[PDB]
């Protein structure tokens, strides 16, 4: 996020970091359940990647995190790799995440609700702070 | 769901 | 490097798809939702992360970081997967597994 | 993940700034050079890497990966720092340090 | 690189990998000398980053690489972070690179040479292979 | 400069 600010640790308890086998962050995701994570289909997640929950600092020597293995990847079949339309993937975890003060789930909307233009929303992540 | 234990600040 | 060790957050406004098209045109589809162009922008590494809105006092997943400016310009809105447009598939998938 | 563990390479043509402008317009400056739009694309993580051309049997640095398609579209030219435009500065810096 | 191919190990001897202090690759660069590297200004390299030369596979639990410290960063003063024009940075190594079969330098052009449109060139890197 | 010990293959 460019021109963002540091979050209070654990204040976005659904936020997860997706790491490859090398141990590196390539994408974010959100816990919706103790067993499922929602992410983007363009992320190209495989059962080889790991889900990291309850993380704040990616430089920690060791911190109290949860490294969760993925059981199955559910990419939406309507995903268009050229258009980038219907950019969603669900991840079913091998091991359920243990919810706490710092690890919890986000709410999901109904297909019928309206989030109007002008609403102030929030985005979170470990993306670049400057291009 | 969606009610953090640790309330977020200015976001 | 421009990589943060700590989790970042930002506040940003939702745009109508009409306003968004002013920037990206035909690239904006029905299952997409834009936000930003207000001095902040999602950048490399934020893909797949949330776009949340408060409703009935609870935070709700409205978007999924999808794509944005090449340069992460803070004057261009970011594009997000519109969860409203895809949650029926999510709900069905959970129901069945 | 879409991250390669092994180094990748791609052959691609240089474009004229004029033709490049067809795609990016006003964004293309004098110290920029475009390449591709031929079925390949530089993508997230390629930044800062080389664009090399053979000259008199040796490989020469013509560009530096700078920016390009939002989605890394293989039909959109990538933009590179034009080293010809910046090499005077390189040489003066090396000569003094 | 999307739709590229795997390179022959060590065939691009000037190719370097820039890692932050968490040990992750955030950008590519090129050796122009035993003591200097050229990269993009937008990469936001600091003296905290490390230059990795002689690498092929990032998953290697050991390979013959050179982790080189950065003594000084030379950003081009005309770099525009809005325009991304004049996107170049020079890195002076603390410790010179040992040149070998797999570590060597790329040539630099003069301000007056011409690389005509249509010329077939090559680009290398560890960037995503799919968006 | 610019002449790799291991020639590029493509």
């Amino acid at each position: 996020i460019v021109n963002g600010e540091e979050a209070v640790p654990g204040s976005w308890p659904w936020q997860v970091s997706l790491q490859d086998k090398t141990g590196f962050h390539f994408c974010g995701g959100s816990l919706i359940n103790e067993n499922w994570v929602v992410t983007a289909a363009h992320c190209g997640v495989t059962t080889s990647d790991v889900v990291v929950a309850g993380e704040f600092d990616q430089g920690s020597s060791s911190e109290k995190i949860q490294k969760l293995k993925i059981a199955k990847v559910f990419k939406n079949s309507k995903y268009n790799s050229l258009t980038i339309n219907n950019d969603i993937t669900l991840l079913k975890l091998s091991t359920a995440a243990s919810f706490s003060q710092t690890v919890s789930a986000v709410c999901l909307p109904s297909a019928s609700d309206d989030f109007a233009a002008g609403t102030t929303c929030v985005t979170t992540g470990w993306g670049l702070t400057r291009y | 769901c969606g009610v953090p234990a640790i309330q977020p600040v200015l976001s | 490097a421009n990589t943060p060790d700590r989790l970042q957050q930002a506040s940003l406004p939702l745009l109508s798809n009409t306003n968004c098209k002013k920037y990206w045109g035909t690239k904006i589809k029905d299952a997409m939702i834009c936000a930003g162009a207000s001095g902040v922008s999602s950048c490399m590494g934020d893909s797949g992360g949330p776009l949340v809105c408060k409703k009935n006092g609870a935070w709700t997943l409205v978007g999924i970081v999808s794509w944005g400016s090449s340069t992460c310009s803070t004057s261009t809105p970011g594009v997000y997967a519109r969860v409203t447009a895809l949650v029926n598939w999510v709900q069905q998938t959970l129901a069945a597994n």
